[PDB]
This record gives C-alpha cells, sequence and structure tokens, in this order.
C-alpha cells in the first residue's frame, strides 16, 4: 500500500556505521532488502520473515519489528564498495508486492592527509576552455545556473561555455574548507 | 542467471520494441518493472507461472506474453506515452518473492531520429600546480553534448585499457537538469605519479562508446549519421 524508506539520501565517510530504515502502512508476510548500482539490477541481500527477527549477515544487521510493519538495515565499518541504492520490498497477505523508493548511499573513500585544492587544467587541443578540479577534501567537504555545470571519491570538477567563468567562481558559496590550497 | 539483451535500446515514437529476457533458474514466476528516478521500481507485469500474467499498476501501454518457462518478452506500444526508462526483468520461485534480476535496459524513445547527437570529447591536461603541490597528476575527460544518455566511457594508457586511478561519473547529467528537452554530458578523471605524466612517450586517451542509430535507420541531413560511434580525445606525456 504504501512502503517508505528513510533517508532518502545518506552522505558518509568510510568506517562510519549507519542504519537506514523501511516503514509501512500495513503489515507484511516478509520483506526483502535488495542493494542496486547504477544501470544494474538489485541484488538480494535478505528476506525477513519473523516478527522481531535478526539477521546478521557479516558486517550488514537486518532487523523486522515485532509488529511486521518495520525494518532496519545497519551496516558496520562502511566501505566505498557499499556505494548504492538500498531497497526495501514486501507484501501482506493483499499479496500485492511493493517497492520502496530506496536509500541512495555514498561512502567517501578515506583520506587520512587530505590537501584540499582547486586546480584548473586546459584542454589538451587548446580551444583553450578549461575546467576545475577540486580535489584532495575530506568527507565533511559538501559539494549559480544550468550553465555553470558541476561534477560530484574525493574529487569534484567544473565546467562552463563562459568566458567569465572563473574557478573561484564555481568553487565558492560551495563548500571548500579553510585551508584550500587554490592557486592562480 | 538471467539475461536481458540488449544493453540500450533507442527508437523514434510510434515504434513498438520488444525487450528480451530470458531465464535459466527454473523459476515459474517472471517480473517485469519500470525505473524511474523519482520512482525507484514500479510493477509492469508478473507471471506466476507459465501462460498467466497479471498486469501491475502501470501496465497500460504494455504487452507481455509467456508461451514458455524461460522466456518473458516485454513489448512497449505507441500506448505507452511516457516510455523512457529503465527495464529490469526479475525472476523468483512459485511461492516467493525472493527475486533475481536481469542486468537490465536502457530504452529511450524520441519524437524524432533528428534528436540523436554523438558526444564530443576532450581530455584536459594535469595542472603544473597540482604536479609541484602533490606529485600527482589528474587528468580530466569530458564527454559532451549528446543525445540518447547511452554511453561507455574508458581510459586507454599506450593502447592498454587502465582501471586504476579511474573515476568516471556514474551517469550522465543533464546540461539542462532544471528542463524536460536536454543533451547529456559525462566527465572522468584519471589519476596518475606525476612522474608517469611527464614521460613524454606516454600516451592518454579517453574513449567513449555512444549507442545511437542503426544501420537500418534513415538519415538526410548534411551532418553525419549520428550512428552508435566511439569518440576519442588524448593528451600526451608533458616533460616540464
Amino acid at each position: 500500500q504504501l512502503l517508505e524508506q528513510s533517508p532518502q539520501f545518506l552522505s558518509i565517510q568510510e568506517g562510519e556505521n549507519l542504519t537506514v530504515y523501511c516503514n509501512s502502512s500495513s503489515v507484511f508476510s516478509s520483506l526483502q532488502w535488495y542493494r542496486q548500482e547504477p544501470g544494474e539490477g538489485p541484488v538480494l541481500l535478505v528476506t525477513v520473515v519473523t516478527g522481531g527477527e535478526v539477521k546478521k549477515l557479516k558486517r550488514l544487521t537486518f532487523q523486522f519489528g515485532d509488529a511486521r510493519k518495520d525494518s532496519s538495515l545497519h551496516i558496520t565499518a562502511a566501505q566505498p564498495g557499499d556505494t548504492g541504492l538500498y531497497l526495501c520490498a514486501g507484501a501482506g497477505s493483499q499479496g500485492n508486492l511493493i517497492f520502496g523508493k530506496g536509500t541512495k548511499l555514498s561512502v567517501k573513500p578515506n583520506i587520512q592527509n587530505p590537501d584540499p585544492a582547486v586546480y584548473q587544467l586546459r584542454d589538451s587541443k587548446s580551444s583553450d576552455k578549461s575546467v576545475c578540479l577540486f580535489t584532495d577534501f575530506d568527507s565533511q567537504t559538501n559539494v549559480k545556473d544550468s550553465d555553470v555545470y558541476i561534477t560530484d571519491s574525493n574529487s569534484a570538477v567544473a565546467w562552463s561555455n563562459k568566458s567569465d567563468f572563473a574557478c573561484a567562481n564555481a568553487f565558492n558559496n560551495s563548500i571548500i574548507p579553510e585551508d584550500t590550497f587554490f592557486p592562480s | 542467471g538471467i539475461t536481458q539483451s540488449p544493453k540500450y535500446l533507442f527508437r523514434k515514437e510510434g515504434q513498438n520494441v520488444t525487450l528480451s529476457c530470458e531465464q535459466n533458474l527454473n523459476h515459474d514466476a517472471m517480473y517485469w518493472y519500470r525505473q524511474d528516478p523519482g520512482q525507484g521500481l514500479r510493477l509492469i507485469y508478473y507471471s506466476q507461472i507459465v501462460n498467466d500474467f497479471q498486469k501491475g499498476d502501470i501496465a497500460e501501454g504494455y504487452s507481455v506474453s509467456r508461451e514458455k518457462k524461460e522466456s518473458f518478452p516485454l513489448t512497449v506500444t505507441s500506448a505507452q506515452k511516457n516510455p523512457t526508462a529503465f527495464y529490469l526483468c526479475a525472476s523468483s520461485s512459485r511461492s516467493s518473492y525472493e527475486q533475481y534480476f536481469g542486468p537490465g535496459t536502457r530504452l529511450t524513445v524520441t519524437e524524432d531520429l533528428k534528436n540523436v547527437f554523438p558526444p564530443e570529447v576532450a581530455v584536459f591536461e594535469p595542472s603544473e600546480a597540482e604536479i609541484s603541490h602533490t606529485q600527482k597528476a589528474t587528468l580530466v575527460c569530458l564527454a559532451t553534448g549528446f543525445y540518447p544518455d547511452h554511453v561507455e566511457l574508458s581510459w586507454w594508457v599506450n593502447g592498454k585499457e587502465v582501471h586504476s586511478g579511474v573515476s568516471t561519473d556514474p551517469q550522465p547529467l543533464k546540461e539542462q537538469p532544471a528542463l524536460n528537452d536536454s543533451r547529456y554530458s559525462l566527465s572522468s578523471r584519471l589519476r596518475v605519479s606525476a612522474t608517469f605524466w611527464q614521460n613524454p612517450r606516454n600516451h592518454f586517451r579517453c574513449q567513449v562508446q555512444f549507442y545511437g542509430l542503426s544501420e537500418n535507420d534513415e538519415w538526410t541531413q548534411d551532418r553525419a549519421k549520428p550512428v552508435t560511434q566511439i569518440v576519442s580525445a588524448e593528451a600526451w606525456g608533458r616533460a616540464d
């Protein structure tokens, strides 16, 4: 009927633990959890069947609530490879299987000696357009129109087909940290 | 255990398309879903046993057959008004909802074959300031202006593909994200040691495989037909 998943998005450092949730308006006979990579098929992680059931599969721990309307998925020591969309699915005696919208998890690889910096690179063929590269920033960094273009691991790139496009503009009001190396 | 083919599908509106799903797990039940960015997975059709099918919530404009245990073909007809989506097939045991999914197929449908454009591809050379700061050198590849968003990017150095140091965007991004009618871009980074970049005998190539028009598609325009094709750009080592 209604399957809700929380949080919708989660960005975390490698090494962090996390818990995500599946909440239902109605009782389920069973509930399944899946992980999906972009443009790939969801992979089944678990089925839970009994109210109160806890299943530990290695770094992943699942619980089905006593009332069979809620489920948690917990990851211990998250790894870059855990990145993906975690899907919840179930049915309950109406027997209409229903899919949640998912939690999109992004795990940022460790960076033990950060060196946040913004660089400007030139085109090989030198039409002399450039891109801006923001790199070597830690996990507590989060990355004015559809023209200025951006791509968010530990690096982000920005580009634009305007001439007043400066790298200082593309990466600021944003979240470059305090000691970012920013060469001319 | 489950095959969908092909990975990418491009069609003009009004043209029926049949998506294949074949299964060797000896499962009775088979399923079709569509996946849209704001929705997760929605059931199109469910077939619990050979010859049995039940419509999902969005079967409007879709058709399926199930004459064999091992195959579940999906036809997308002209009556589906929003057919662009990622389509996933799955199978399960008869008395279960524990599913095993195929790899999925990206279908894109367009008003006009003239709306297809292959990527332009450019490689941006490592910053000398990065090199002196970190002793590392990041190359950036940009593929831009393409439609449909059906591309695969790879990096090749001295003619051999590499994976170490590569970080590619998981999916193409709309250049006009706030709007329906948009072309796509994709970026990728290759990071190597400065010493490796500074060797002029090292040749770095960004290669983008585009999936576009097929040779049974007709084309009358002056510009080169936007067929499935590879587009590449290079930057060579610089001993600065």
